[PDB]
RNA sequence: CUUGAGUCUCGUAGAGGGGGGUAGAAUUCCAGGUGUAGCGGUGAAAUGCGUAGAGAUCUGGAGGAAUACCGGUGGCGAAGGCGGCCCCCUGGACGAAGACUGACGCUCAGGUGCGAAAGCGUGGGGAGCAAACAGGAUUAGAUACCCUGGUAGUCCACGCCGUAAACGAUGUCGACUUGGAGGUUGUGCCCUUGAGGCGUGGCUUCCGGAGCUAACGCGUUAAGUCGACCGCCUGGGGAGUAC
């Protein structure tokens, strides 16, 4: 995330350049997951998990849509 | 025999000692009925990160269709050879003539 | 919307670093083919000559790194 | 019979995918909803606003014809795209026509340049345009009464992503996104882009030739976090969006509205 | 002392503690300061102001080299991260490049346990 | 893998037709020969395990198709064993 | 005899296996520079490391281990498992047409082999991590959880061990029975007029029909409808123990 200030640009624009090129890097979280070990199987659990979650938020609640609430 | 790429890279300093080194490649390639398919000086280049401390360095490339001791041999001499930092002999399915997009 | 299978190319090219430079980072990393929205045998391709780049100092493996 | 399967090669015979045939027969009007029959399995949920020229009112009454789209079948119950994007099509056609005789001429008035080159509306639709086509020569239309009156004589156009830089005034004169991304670029290119889907973080306007742009949510507006982006905006429509951001890599061009 | 116009401030952001040191562009240390030293312990030390007031201390002790110009790089994952670079921007040093430079490694040496709470 | 131009001399030698290939003969050769080939191999790579298990597949297919062999013609399998000189 | 089974031709994708090289990031240590009082750690602390100059920061070196991004309910493998890049040796799978062989097949008690992790033997190696151990906390106690250290081990070679919730808790092989949404990898035709259009094969994820099921659920990858062979069960404990 190398970042040079244009000239004449302000100091918190610089910032929040600085904050988002951070975030598309994925920086932090990668040093979040890289703080303690985690077991092969959990990693694959997780992976698993959440893979499973995201295909119950994009169907089943699709479904659930084409019906009105009131 | 086997289509193989050679990519390696010289010592900036040893620039002009470069030709003669390609020679003797491709002699060696003649020696056992090797064909050398295309041949490609790239010059002196930057490098994308400090090999060895230094910034620059010279590039060729070389196709070959040669046997595997020849190319053994030369894979040998290039371990040894100081001038050479960085070799990468790859193997390749086709002769490829056709020229580099960085040549072009 | 994969560029390969317009192109029809039957190898992707570690030497061809323009093409390269449009799949990696601003940071040096390899884009994901979700967001490039490359074919899947394609990516792996691209993957491979881009780690063949990184070996030959042609791409960078990061933008801190000298 | 076999007449039957003579009748089904005929109607595929009398039908094309796109909105093309003009076919549609308005078969019940209600505020705010039109609804046609161009030969579909079902009637379009037609919105009132794609069917208003101009000046805000409707223009079509019962047994009126207009093509709509396709290629998108059943989202659950219905049947069409806007036949408003059809009408796009019809002007294609009429720019095209200007390569025949390589002037194409109708009026086209530019004020000013939200992205460098003057905005030309023709009829009922505007269009954005690079910054040279407004003007022949270095005349500049600030000088010009306002929203003055001439033709559009094309400067540029991208051929692709729609951008179409338009002549005001001096009638006398007569893989693919993805590489070079810097058109656009440079930091605050403004555009004119419909929006496609709201996905309640976000707002999706995309329109410069297969490329996906943000608006999030964060901007949106002059206030910031209780928004809910299908409120202040809109859907599918074409709105003041410029660029903020580009990652040619990440391909996320992340646009803004607040400007 | 000698004067230097323009230096690199270095900031080691952990999650306990917030680490500032000023350093001429060669690598030679001017000044640092940290939030455990500032008067901040504990849960107090911890936090984005704290890291501030750290940042704030440093730029005092490089007073006397006068430094106009400033690059900074931002290590390790903390609170003192955004802040601490705001602080020295208030401070008044022309803030030039703002890198990251946190160690992330390619997959190399095996991580610590996880915590069980 | 068996070379191509070695394939074809197998089955050359081996198949009456020579366009054959599918004899039963000529596919005990075939089978032979690649033995014999990673026999060198194997002697070098102990440890390779996942190739070896091949290797005693094909054997096995090979004894098969001389069990076949020999109930149906005696005398050929007898003189396709003095060719390849299988013990058995 | 050729429909099962196999052989040949040309391609295809692959973390399949064995061997040998190499690359970059990061940690650790060593040497030196800059620099000055804290660092570290936690819920909060303390032990611990620090003015004998730590932590921070830069330069140079050593060495080991693992391979960020790509990376995916993606791929390959009989299962165990397999992930940087390159080369050498090597096994399987699939498709395309043909050509050939002509039931050569399926299953398998004993038998033989492969078989995570830990563990054992001999010889190497040892960065990080860490059973044991030590100290600091916490606590009524704390032979734990948390913290600071830390040795076997993890790594390599060659042997042994032969077990795991070794799981899909679902033996193998074959046939047959409504559908939808994908992923992956071929391949035939079609104006590829464009990222497409119409098929046809392999492997694969999810949902669901008939039917089945104690229900949960399974549902063309069956737990449906059948056939072939094998393995196994007969109340809980005692016990997968004793001899």
């Amino acid at each position: 995330p190398v970042i040079k200030v244009r000239e004449n640009e302000p100091f918190d624009v610089a910032l929040r350049r600085f904050k988002r090129s951070c975030e598309k890097a994925g920086v932090l979280a990668e040093v979040r997951r890289r703080e303690f070990y985690e077991k092969p199987t959990t990693e694959r659990k997780r992976a698993k998990a959440s893979a499973v979650k995201r295909h119950a938020k994009k169907l089943a609640r699709e479904n659930a849509r084409r019906t009105r609430l009131y | 025999m086997r289509h193989y790429e050679i990519v390696f890279m010289v010592h900036p300093d040893q620039s002009e000692q470069v030709p003669g080194m390609i020679e003797r490649y491709t002699a060696a390639i003649t020696g056992a009925e090797g064909k050398i398919h295309r041949l490609e000086d790239w010059g002196r280049r930057q490098l994308a990160y400090p090999i060895n401390k230094l910034h620059k360095a010279h590039y060729v490339l070389m196709n070959v269709e040669a046997p595997q001791e020849v190319i053994d041999e030369l894979e040998t001499t290039f371990r040894f050879n100081d001038a050479v930092i960085r070799s990468m002999v790859m193997r390749t399915k086709h002769a490829v003539t056709e020229a580099s997009p960085m040549v072009k | 919307f994969c560029r390969f299978t317009a192109e029809g190319v039957q190898e992707i090219d570690y030497k061809d670093i323009a093409t390269l430079k449009n799949y990696i980072t601003e940071s040096g990393k390899i884009v994901p083919s979700r967001i490039t929205g490359t074919r899947a045998k394609y990516q792996r391709q691209l993957a491979r000559a881009i780690k063949r780049a990184r070996y030959l100092s042609l791409l960078p493996y990061t933008d801190r790194h000298q | 019979e076999s007449f039957a399967q003579l009748f089904e090669e005929s109607l595929k015979e009398i039908e094309t995918r796109p909105g093309s045939i003009v076919r549609g027969v308005v078969v019940a009007i209600d505020k705010d909803v039109v609804l046609v029959d161009a030969g579909l399995k079902s009637e379009s949920a037609i919105p009132a606003e794609q069917f208003k020229n101009a000046q805000g009112e409707l223009e079509i009454q019962v047994g009126d014809e207009v093509d709509v789209a396709l290629d998108a079948v059943e989202d659950g119950f219905g049947e069409t795209l806007l036949s408003r994007e059809k009408a796009k099509r019809h002007e294609a056609w009429i720019t095209l026509e200007k390569a025949y005789e390589d002037a194409e001429t109708v009026t086209g008035v530019i004020n000013g340049k939200v992205k460098g080159g003057f905005t030309v509306e023709l009829n009922g639709i505007r269009a954005f345009l690079p910054g040279s086509l407004v003007d022949v020569r270095p005349v500049r239309d600030t000088l010009h009464l306002e929203g003055k009156e001439l033709e559009f004589k094309v400067i540029k156009l991208d051929q692709k992503r729609n951008n179409v830089v338009v002549s005001r005034r001096a009638v006398i004169e007569s893989e693919d996104p993805w590489v070079a991304i810097a058109k656009r670029y440079p930091e605050g290119t403004k555009l004119t882009g419909r929006v496609t889907n709201l996905t309640d973080y976000g707002c999706f306007v995309e329109i410069e030739e297969g490329v996906e742009g943000l608006v999030h949510v964060s901007e949106m507006d002059w206030t910031n976090k209780n928004i809910h982006p299908s409120k202040v905006v809109n859907v599918g429509d074409v709105v003041e969006v410029m660029v903020l951001d580009i990652d040619e890599e990440r391909r996320r061009i992340s646009l803004g509205l607040k400007q | 002392r000698k004067q230097v116009s323009d230096g690199v401030a270095h900031i080691h952001a952990s999650f306990n503690n917030t680490i500032v040191t000023i350093t001429d562009r060669q690598g030679n240390a001017l000044g640092w300061a940290t939030a455990g030293g500032s008067g901040f312990r504990g849960s107090r030390k911890s936090t984005p102001f704290a890291a501030q007031v750290a940042a704030e201390r440093c730029a005092d002790a490089v007073k006397e080299y006068g430094i106009k110009n400033l690059e900074v790089m931002v290590k390790g994952p903390g609170p003192g991260r955004e802040s601490t670079i705001r602080a020295l921007n208030a401070a008044g040093f022309r803030i030039t490049n703002i890198t990251d430079v946190t160690p992330i490694p390619h997959n190399g040496c095996r991580p610590p346990k996880k915590r069980r709470v | 893998s068996l070379s191509t131009e070695a394939t074809a001399k197998i089955v050359s030698e081996f198949g009456r037709d020579a366009n054959d290939t599918g004899s039963t003969e000529v596919q005990v050769a075939l089978l032979t020969a690649q033995i014999n080939h990673l026999q060198g191999h194997f002697a070098e790579h102990k440890k390779d395990h996942h190739s070896r298990r091949g290797l005693l597949r094909m054997v096995s297919q090979r004894r098969k198709l001389l069990d076949y062999l020999k109930r149906k013609d005696v005398a050929r399998y007898t003189q396709l064993i003095e060719r390849l000189g299988l013990r058995r």
